[PDB]
């Protein structure tokens, strides 16, 4: 995987790196919990525990957003992946209406 | 093939690494000043042009890239400028001055295991420098270990806490090897000395999942050991020389997968000693 | 100005229920060989079968689909007592599974649908006992376990009940039960069921006494206006009635509407959340839709057969 990464296949390291056995090692630092979408509280997961529903709704669609999702750390504003890629292609300015410049707030 | 690299420096190029993917042919010469050179699709462009020390540069080795572009140079006024790259410009980012004699040689730590560019002192000792983060680099030195001045440090790999481990030698004609202890304060394991005359480099081969270390040793009698250790508690070196040089040997540098020790001379000229199956090793040169 | 078309729809005979879905995509089928059947419409707007699987067995009796905000999810009301929950999932061809169901009431269950979004992914039931339990699960996340939140009985044959529309908590929650009874005594067919925020209870706030001929379901538009909305029945002849509101607030019911045009009991009504159209479908056989007009009168604007 080492001599993979060097070469420049970082796909290629991920899939032989499939194989190992012991445990992926997860990382210790800063986690990005999500304010609830009902209730308003912190709940790190993918769905609150006091009202045990979606803690994060699509800032484009409007539904419960559960896979990959795309946030800037400035707004604090975040959709769907594809619906965010979309909305960036063409625009500098926020769908969520707040003003925040992402392209520029988030690109750090 | 073979694209060819205008040094353009007042004086003659002495160290040279490039990057892990291999992009950045770093040069460094006696003329104060160690820069950045481009070299991809056969270029040559000097991207970047740093200079920032005061004599003679010696010594240029890399980073991970998972910490970062990063370089590392050492010179003869008992200093390491530490370069970076940010936002496409070059820029000076820390210094030392914790050595009393000019920095022989500056080697990095295996990415496994933390950032620590470990370097010698060249009156008795070393200086291993870990980065805490934030701008904060704790140096921490060795008491009095080589003769007349360590001159090359080798990087031990990785094994499966992490066991710390490295090499060093000097012009005390003999090589150590040096282990880190729990409690943070390295402790001697192991004392070789085979070398008839000044050891100039000693290099560490890396692993690729074998039950077995080498270590390839120039000196100034001219001497290239591979020694071995074909067990992980023996720690009984055996050495076996593979050839005689005319005049000292200078570096010494092993292949990707352990393959190939390549050495250089005072003859000018380049040697790729490759083993044989029978234990033997003879230039493909 | 009415435009019939006929669509490749493979079906064996005439189904039980059949919904839509918000997306305009998907759409599900209830046989009356007590199998449930999903046919999503393609990008090209051909409607593709993606699902066929028994639900129980007693015969469906209607088939309700679930709001987006809260997943894929559609409701199926059996005949023997049961109702149940399934939900599709694919590993990719699709896979629905019951990850729940609902057999609390002892005997058949006339229907089932979506309440507002307003209050959580709850739903409820009437069967023809007069008894509608409104069953409320906290868990989103977790469709598996259900809980009876309410219950109510409305003393009279229950058919086909329909939730108000009135979801925003700026005003208090109304539920309007039908009935289908066929008792030779004049009676109210509808009651107006509203829960109590202090009382945490449903009251009847009025019934109905301009029903009662027999009605065979009742359909209330999306208000998504200003001031109130109105509701339908379907029985003999259909009628339109506004509510006007002032424990329960009053309200000033007042015929808007009544279309007789089918001369038949009115069996099913269609929707339109436009709210200028007020269509039903009739015994006769023949689709009956009407309209509002500028003088603000509703008249029939289309005529179809079932053919
Ligand atoms: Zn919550
Ligand atoms: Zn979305
Ligand atoms: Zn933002």
């Amino acid at each position: 995987g080492e001599i993979l990464y060097r070469w420049g296949l970082r796909e290629k390291r991920a899939e032989v790196l499939k194989f190992v056995s012991c445990p992926p090692d997860p990382h210790k630092g800063i986690e990005f919990g999500v304010y609830c979408s009902h209730c308003r509280s912190e709940v790190r997961g993918t769905q609150c525990a006091i009202c045990k529903g979606f803690t994060f709704q699509c800032a484009i669609c409007h539904v419960a957003v559960r896979g990959s999702s795309n946030f800037c750390l400035t707004c604090g504003h975040g959709g769907h992946t594809s619906h965010m890629m979309e909305w960036f292609r063409t625009q500098e300015v926020c769908p969520t209406g707040c003003g925040c410049h992402c392209l520029l707030e988030s690109t750090f | 093939v073979i694209n060819t690299v205008d040094t353009s420096h007042e004086d003659m190029i002495h160290d040279a690494q490039m990057d892990y993917y291999g992009t950045r042919l770093a040069t460094c010469s006696s003329d104060r000043s160690v820069k950045i050179f481009d070299v991809r699709n056969g270029g040559q462009i000097l991207i970047a042009d740093l200079r920032g020390h005061e004599g003679p540069v010696w010594q240029v080795a890399w980073a991970h890239p998972m910490y970062g572009n990063i370089l590392a140079s050492c010179s003869y006024d008992r200093k390491v400028i530490i370069w970076r790259e940010e936002n496409g410009t070059w820029e000076k980012s820390h210094e030392h001055a914790g050595h009393d004699s000019s920095v022989n040689s500056v080697c990095w730590a295996p990415h496994d295991y933390g950032l620590i560019l470990a370097c010698g002192s060249s009156d008795g000792a070393i200086s291993l420098l870990t980065y805490t983060g934030e701008g904060q680099w704790e140096v921490k030195k060795i008491n009095n270990a080589h003769t007349i001045g360590c001159n090359a440090v080798s990087w031990a790999p990785a094994v499966v806490n992490y066991i710390k481990r490295f090499a060093s030698g000097g012009c005390d004609n003999l090589i150590k090897l040096w282990k880190e202890e729990e409690d943070g304060q390295w402790k001697e394991e192991q004392k070789l000395e085979a070398h008839s005359d000044w050891v100039r480099d000693v290099a560490w081969a890396p692993s690729i999942g074998l039950p077995t270390s080498t270590i390839a040793s120039c000196s100034q009698d001219g001497r290239v050991f591979i020694w071995t250790c074909d067990d992980a508690s023996s720690n009984t070196w055996s050495p076996k020389l593979l050839h005689k040089f005319n005049d000292v040997v200078w570096h010494v540098s092993w292949s990707i997968t352990a393959n190939i020790l390549a050495v250089s001379g005072g003859d000018n000229k380049v040697t790729l000693w490759k083993e044989s199956v029978d234990g033997q090793w003879v230039c493909i040169s | 100005m009415f435009v019939a078309r006929s669509i490749a729809a493979d079906h064996k005979d005439l189904i039980h229920d059949v919904s839509f879905d918000f997306h305009g995509r998907r759409m599900a089928t209830c046989s009356s060989d007590q199998s449930v059947k999903v046919w999503d419409k393609s990008e090209s707007g051909d409607w593709h079968c993606t699902a066929s699987w028994k639900t129980h067995s007693g015969s469906v009796w209607r088939v309700t689909w679930a709001h987006p905000e809260f997943g894929q999810v559609l409701a199926s009301c059996s005949f023997d007592r049961t109702a149940a929950v399934w939900e599709e999932i694919v590993g990719g061809q699709s896979h629905w599974v019951k990850r729940t169901t609902l057999v609390d009431s002892r005997t058949s269950v006339t229907d089932v649908k979506f309440a507002p979004k307003h209050m959580g992914l709850m739903l409820a039931t009437c069967s023809a006992d007069g008894i509608v339990r409104i069953y409320e699960a906290p868990d989103v996340m977790n469709l598996s376990q259900w809980s009876l939140q309410h219950e109510i009985s409305c003393k009279l044959s229950c058919s086909c009940i329909s939730w108000n529309p009135s979801s925003s908590r700026a005003h208090s929650p109304m539920i309007a039960v039908g009935s289908d009874d066929s008792s030779p005594n004049a009676m109210a067919k509808v009651q107006i069921f509203e829960y109590n925020e202090n009382t945490r209870k449903y009251a009847k706030a009025e019934t109905l006494m301009t029903v009662t001929d027999p009605v065979h379901d009742i359909a209330f538009a999306p208000n998504l206006g200003r001031s109130f909305h109105i509701l339908a029945i379907a029985t003999k002849d259909v009628r339109i009635f506004t509510l006007k509101p002032v424990g329960p607030t009053k309200f000033e019911i007042h015929i808007v509407a009544q279309f007789d045009n089918h001369n038949s009991q009115v069996w099913r009504v269609s929707w339109n959340i436009t709210g200028t159209v007020l269509a039903s479908s009739g015994d006769d056989g023949c689709v009956r839709l009407w309209k509002a007009n500028y003088m603000d009168n509703w008249k029939c604007t289309g005529i179809l057969k079932g053919n």
